[PDB]
């Protein structure tokens, strides 16, 4: 049961810059980090598999990266449709926790 | 009063790059049988000369959070561990169900005795045999009957590992190829982040243990005068906090049963080794720390933690439940993997005596997914006999976590955090020899390695030779040595080349009909010659100094010829 | 493209047993681990635990393990019997695939998720 | 043989006061 | 051969107009089988328009 | 088909090899691909319309 | 041979070695091999008759 | 063959400390499974034998 906080936990941005999302776990987990996108009402969509790899349909923009306790997400040109709450989960070992994940709004 | 661009071949001007490195091993280090799971015997042996030249007028920004041979470093770790592991038995018969029942002693079933159906050599045979299995090693399939399976069989692929490959760390040394060079911070006391005064370059660092624990650095190196908190930002706890000890700490960790080793025939040419029998009692593995030397370790870095964060309560939480792997202190030592509880090292508040030894349990798991990965297992052999490590602990890997107090609990992160705490002292730099300098015509100590980096363009250009002459001399080290080697003899070639257009292939320094340019740096010679160093030369001219070189080839022999 | 869609009541009582049941449409209830997750309004989610497909084993979170059932019972659908419900049990519940095979796309990430069922537990 | 325990002074005395002299004393005499 | 190089393309649409379904058939730890389940909608010609 | 029974068959090359799954996660979408001289050799270009 | 007086035997090293088979199409035949220095080094030979 | 005899050189030799025999030996271990590596296990015949 590895706890997982996210940071920072409200985020705002205006249209076209480039933004970070960092999920700390409590114990070094390798690369078994996958990111999730929750649009407000709806089930989340995957983004991230393993800390860095995109699922295909998701464009270049979503850009993971990092291993062991430190992972971020990295939004550049973010765009109106990118507006949500942001999850971590960790695959590494059972059970998968989450993040209590970071809102993201629109400017 | 007109000065002309003169080409300095040799020059002690090194900038920050990332470049593979090489191993080597001090002497052969092997008798033929442990085939070191390092690949030792594919390392070059070490010059017993180990140079290490210090270097005067010195300052250099270091950095241990962004250093490349902490990331290179855990990627030949990584690549060597698969490598070896790889020609090894692969147990994907054992995927069935295990029939255990536990092992009363004379632990509450810690040991279980598992029988199970599998092939003999002869496929066409069916054999049941039973094997003695560590708790953390079965896992319950479907009701709560004596019906066992192996941890990670269901996921991944158990390999067992050969048994001839010895697992004890022997140091390895982190070379940097020709044309590349170690610079090593000397400071007493360095904070881990920042500008060092007393630089040394040392094409190859000291000796590296390459040993795989958590929570607790084992071995490697202790800190000169006083304990040293390192870590990134501090007031973000999210970063590991690496603890380098004055003194060590000695742990006598043991495990006292004698089992024997049953080999159970696979399949041609494979065989399971297993625990057989248990011989005499059943006694608990343990590791003995002794109580006073802990207190004042405990004392000291509360000392140092209360400096920096203020004078603030501090208070060490032992970790949170979960998975053996994932939460306990965790150590290779004999060939054996232990983990331990780690909880009676970390349960004090220190504000502003019952035994004289710290006994902490410990359980042996022969089931490792180590590096944080999963898709791959590795089985543990037994060992035979029993197993004494005496091992020293030399640093800590605390994280942190609200009425005016913190909590710190034994932590970290993948494996980097610990090889920073033995690579905090060195970067790699790649040395760029040749500079221009404009000078009055038209067209010694003998310091070592670099020893003129920190002296003025004049008296270090009497030092050309010593630079110049560092720019030359199947598996993960053969192809990266080679490649190494063959990108060395490039950049050579390529700076051989530019000469030989300039026409100073046999030269050291040559002067060119070029004429130096007041907006490239109106200053006299005198503000050049004297004052600055060949770094804050290269850098004043670094945006300018394409120009300088069309110049070169558009005139002089472009014309000359 | 399999979708999931959750099925079941929106209210159980303090004491009694919450049945969630999760069809599977332009698919079946094949070799994936088939589990479900927690969402407690306003925290982050939850999991609740999973089925395998390939055989019956299941395995369940250690803190729930002893109150969550999971089976499934036809094809096109499997369910999630929770016992001994409580007020702290308020949350959208949400039925999802979890991929195991390395070879597609979700080494281990949950993949085909549904749109989520709003369970409220009171009096 | 006779040489191999002088031969790393020879080249230091070589390459120190042979090249980077004549390279400094060449550099001076152009005036 | 006989290479012809076009001075202007020809659109060709081809379209395979069934929909299916993927299912796993676990093969051994970690690895799996995907092939066709069950057949959602008609039966309906694969075919290019040019 | 494998035998005179008509409910018989068997994948097509199995009887010579084993085959191998392309990895879903593979694309087979053409990318371009550009080659560039190696030092020591040059690429020549016709332009010539015809 | 194996089961004591029994007819059943097994093939020899298999429960020690992974038995090989040689490619039919491998030949042994012995084929003189020459030894030859890298550019830089030199080999010595010693015409000594006894 | 060249082969340039050399006046005046007497040198010493140690056929057991050669290093060129330890080379030999493992070229030719290592064509050997070079050589036997892309051909047939015999893994399913280790069956008991009538
Ligand atoms: C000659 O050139 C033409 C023009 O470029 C080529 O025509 C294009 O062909 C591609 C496919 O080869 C096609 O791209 C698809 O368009 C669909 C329109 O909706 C998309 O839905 C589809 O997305 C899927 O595939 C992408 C590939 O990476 C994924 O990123 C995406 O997430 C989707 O993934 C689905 O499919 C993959 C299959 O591998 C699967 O793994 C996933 O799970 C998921 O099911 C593609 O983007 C272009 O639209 C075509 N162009 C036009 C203008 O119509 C033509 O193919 C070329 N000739 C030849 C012979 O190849
Ligand atoms: C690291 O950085 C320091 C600080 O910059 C350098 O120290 C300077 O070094 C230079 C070169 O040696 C010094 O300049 C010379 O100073 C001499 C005076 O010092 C002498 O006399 C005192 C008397 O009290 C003695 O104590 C002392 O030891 C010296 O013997 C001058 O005599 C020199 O001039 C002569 O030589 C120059 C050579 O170019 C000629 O041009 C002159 O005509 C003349 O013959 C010269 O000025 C400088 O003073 C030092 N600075 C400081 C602050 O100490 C280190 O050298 C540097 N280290 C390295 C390895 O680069
Ligand atoms: C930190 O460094 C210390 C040393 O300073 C190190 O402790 C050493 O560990 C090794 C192995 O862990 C010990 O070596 C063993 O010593 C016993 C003594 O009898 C030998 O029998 C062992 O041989 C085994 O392996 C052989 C080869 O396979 C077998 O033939 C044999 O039967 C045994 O299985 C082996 O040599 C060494 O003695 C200790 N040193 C001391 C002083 O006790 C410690 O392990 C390091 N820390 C970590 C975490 O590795
Ligand atoms: C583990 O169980 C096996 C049986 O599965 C035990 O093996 C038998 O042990 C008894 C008493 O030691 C012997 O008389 C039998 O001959 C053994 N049978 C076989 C087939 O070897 C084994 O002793 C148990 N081991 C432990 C440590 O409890
Ligand atoms: C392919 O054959 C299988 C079995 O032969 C069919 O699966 C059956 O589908 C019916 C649909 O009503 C179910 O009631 C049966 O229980 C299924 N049987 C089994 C064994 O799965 C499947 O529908 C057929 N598919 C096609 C496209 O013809
Ligand atoms: C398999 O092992 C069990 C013991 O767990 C034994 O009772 C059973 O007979 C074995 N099966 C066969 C076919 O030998
Ligand atoms: C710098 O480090 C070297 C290492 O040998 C040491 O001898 C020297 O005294 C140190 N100098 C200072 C000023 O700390
Ligand atoms: C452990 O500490 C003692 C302290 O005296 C020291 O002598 C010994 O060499 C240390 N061992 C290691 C492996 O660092
Ligand atoms: C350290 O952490 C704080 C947390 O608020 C952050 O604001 C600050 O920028 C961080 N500093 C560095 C140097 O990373
Ligand atoms: C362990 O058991 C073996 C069994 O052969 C015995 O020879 C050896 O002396 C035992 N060792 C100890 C330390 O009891
Ligand atoms: C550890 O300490 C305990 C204290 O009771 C002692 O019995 C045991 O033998 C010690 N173990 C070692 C390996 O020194
Ligand atoms: C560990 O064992 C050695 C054996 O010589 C002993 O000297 C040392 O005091 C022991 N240390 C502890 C902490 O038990
Ligand atoms: C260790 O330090 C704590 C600090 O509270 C103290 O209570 C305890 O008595 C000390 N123990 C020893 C053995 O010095
Ligand atoms: C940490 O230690 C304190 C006492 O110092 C204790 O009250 C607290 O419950 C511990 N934390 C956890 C998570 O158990
Ligand atoms: C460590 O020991 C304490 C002693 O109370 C126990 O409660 C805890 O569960 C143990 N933890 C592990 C991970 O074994
Ligand atoms: C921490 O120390 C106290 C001292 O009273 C003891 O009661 C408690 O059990 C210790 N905690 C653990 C986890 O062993
Ligand atoms: C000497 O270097 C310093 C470096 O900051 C610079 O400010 C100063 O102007 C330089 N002096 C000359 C004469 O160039
Ligand atoms: C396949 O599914 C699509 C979904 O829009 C549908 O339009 C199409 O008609 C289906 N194919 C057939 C052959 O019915
Ligand atoms: C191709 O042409 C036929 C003509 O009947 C039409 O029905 C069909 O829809 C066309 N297909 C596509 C893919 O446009
Ligand atoms: C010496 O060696 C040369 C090698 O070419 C050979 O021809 C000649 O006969 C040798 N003579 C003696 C005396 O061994």
């Amino acid at each position: 049961d590895i706890q997982m906080t996210q940071s920072p936990s409200s985020l705002s941005a205006s249209v076209g810059d480039t933004v970070t999302i960092t999920c700390r776990a409590r114990h070094g987990v390798g690369e078994n980090l996958n990111w999730y996108q929750q649009k407000p009402g709806k089930a989340p969509k995957v983004l991230i598999y393993m800390a860095s790899s995109r699922q295909s349909g998701i464009p270049s923009r979503f850009r993971g990266g990092g291993s062991g306790t430190e992972f971020t997400l990295t939004i550049s040109s973010l765009q109106p449709e990118d507006f949500g709450t942001y999850h971590c989960q960790q695959s590494y070992s059972y059970p998968w926790t989450f993040g209590q994940g970071t809102k993201v709004e629109i400017k | 009063e007109k000065l002309w661009v003169t080409v300095y071949y040799g020059v002690p001007v090194w900038k920050d790059a990332e470049t593979t490195l090489f191993c080597a091993s001090d002497a052969k280090a092997y008798d033929t049988e442990k085939h070191n799971v390092w690949a030792t015997h594919a390392c070059v042996p070490t010059d017993p000369n180990p140079q290490e030249v210090v270097l005067e007028n010195v300052t250099e920004h270091f950095n241990m959070w962004k250093n490349n041979m902490v990331e290179q470093m855990q990627t030949d770790i990584i690549s060597l561990w698969d490598q070896s592991l790889k020609p090894c038995v692969k147990l994907t018969p054992l995927c069935v169900t295990l029939n255990c029942k536990d092992v009363n002693a004379t632990e509450r079933g810690e040991i279980k005795n598992c029988s199970f159906n599998i092939t003999t050599e002869l496929r066409d045979k069916v054999q049941k045999v039973y094997a003695l299995f560590y708790k953390l090693d079965v896992v319950p399939i479907d009701n709560n009957n004596t019906s066992y399976r192996l941890i990670s069989c269901d996921t991944s692929v158990i390999t067992q590992a050969c048994p001839k490959i010895s697992f004890e760390p022997i140091p390895i040394h982190y070379c940097a190829p020709a044309g590349f060079a170690i610079l090593k911070c000397n400071d007493k006391t360095f904070n881990g982040k920042g500008p060092c005064k007393n630089v040394s370059t040392v094409q190859c660092t000291h000796g590296i243990r390459p040993v795989v624990s958590t929570q607790l650095l084992l071995n490697g190196s202790l800190a000169e005068e006083e304990v040293v908190i390192r870590s990134d930002n501090f007031t973000n706890n999210a970063k590991t906090i690496i603890v380098q000890l004055k003194e060590s700490v000695e742990i006598n960790c043991t495990r006292p049963n004698n089992y024997t080793r049953k080999s159970i025939r696979i399949g041609p040419g494979r065989a399971f080794y297993t625990m057989g029998e248990i011989i005499g009692d059943i006694r608990q593995a343990h590791c003995n720390i002794s109580r006073a030397k802990w207190n004042d370790t405990l004392k000291q870095i509360v000392i140092k933690l209360r400096e920096q964060f203020e004078n603030k309560t501090i208070v060490f939480n032992h970790s949170s439940g979960g998975d053996p792997e994932i939460v306990m202190h965790s150590f290779n030592c004999g060939g054996e993997f232990f983990y331990c509880n780690s909880t009676q090292l970390f349960n004090s508040t220190w504000n502003n005596t019952e035994g004289n030894t710290i006994t902490l349990p410990c359980r042996i798991k022969q089931i490792i997914n180590m590096w944080q990965r999963v898709g791959q297992a590795m089985y543990a052999p037994p060992i035979r006999g029993q197993i004494r490590c005496s091992s020293n602990i030399t640093g800590l890997l605390l994280t942190r976590d609200e009425n005016g107090t913190e909590i710190f609990r034994p932590g970290g992160g993948d494996m980097r955090d610990n090889w920073r705490s033995e690579l905090y002292k060195y970067k790699v730099v790649k040395i760029e020899p040749l500079g221009v300098a404009p000078t009055r015509c038209k067209r010694a100590v003998r310091r070592g390695f670099l020893g003129a980096a920190g002296s003025t363009m004049g008296a270090a250009s009497m030092t050309l030779t010593v630079q110049a002459r560092n720019l030359l001399s199947l598996g993960v080290w053969g192809i990266k040595q080679l490649q190494a080697r063959v990108l060395a003899v490039e950049r050579y070639l390529r700076d051989q080349q530019l000469l030989g257009i300039w026409g100073c292939s046999g030269k050291l320094i040559c002067t060119t009909a070029v004429p130096w340019n007041a907006s490239w740096s109106n200053k006299s010679l005198d503000r050049i010659w004297n004052n600055m160093t060949w770094m804050e030369w290269e850098r004043e001219i670094d945006n300018y100094t394409s120009e300088i070189y069309t110049l070169i080839e558009e005139s002089q022999n472009q014309q000359e010829k | 493209q399999v979708q999931l869609q959750e099925s079941g009541p929106g209210l159980v009582r303090p004491s009694e047993t919450l049945s969630l049941a999760c069809g599977v449409s332009y698919g079946s209830v094949d070799h994936y681990y088939w589990s479900w997750v927690r969402q407690p309004p306003g925290k982050g989610l939850e999991w609740i635990g999973y089925i395998d497909g390939y055989d019956g084993a299941t395995n369940y979170s250690p803190s729930l393990k002893n109150r969550v059932t999971i089976t499934i019972d036809t094809p096109n659908q499997f369910s999630l019997k929770m016992t001994s419900v409580s007020a702290a049990d308020t949350a959208v519940y949400f039925c999802g695939r979890w991929n195991l095979y390395d070879d597609d796309h979700a080494y281990k990430s949950l993949a085909v998720w549904g749109r989520g069922i709003l369970v409220v537990v009171s009096s | 043989r006779e040489i191999d325990n002088y031969t790393s002074e020879i080249y230091t005395l070589i390459e120190e006061s042979q090249n980077q002299q004549e390279k400094n004393e060449q550099e001076l005499l152009c005036l």
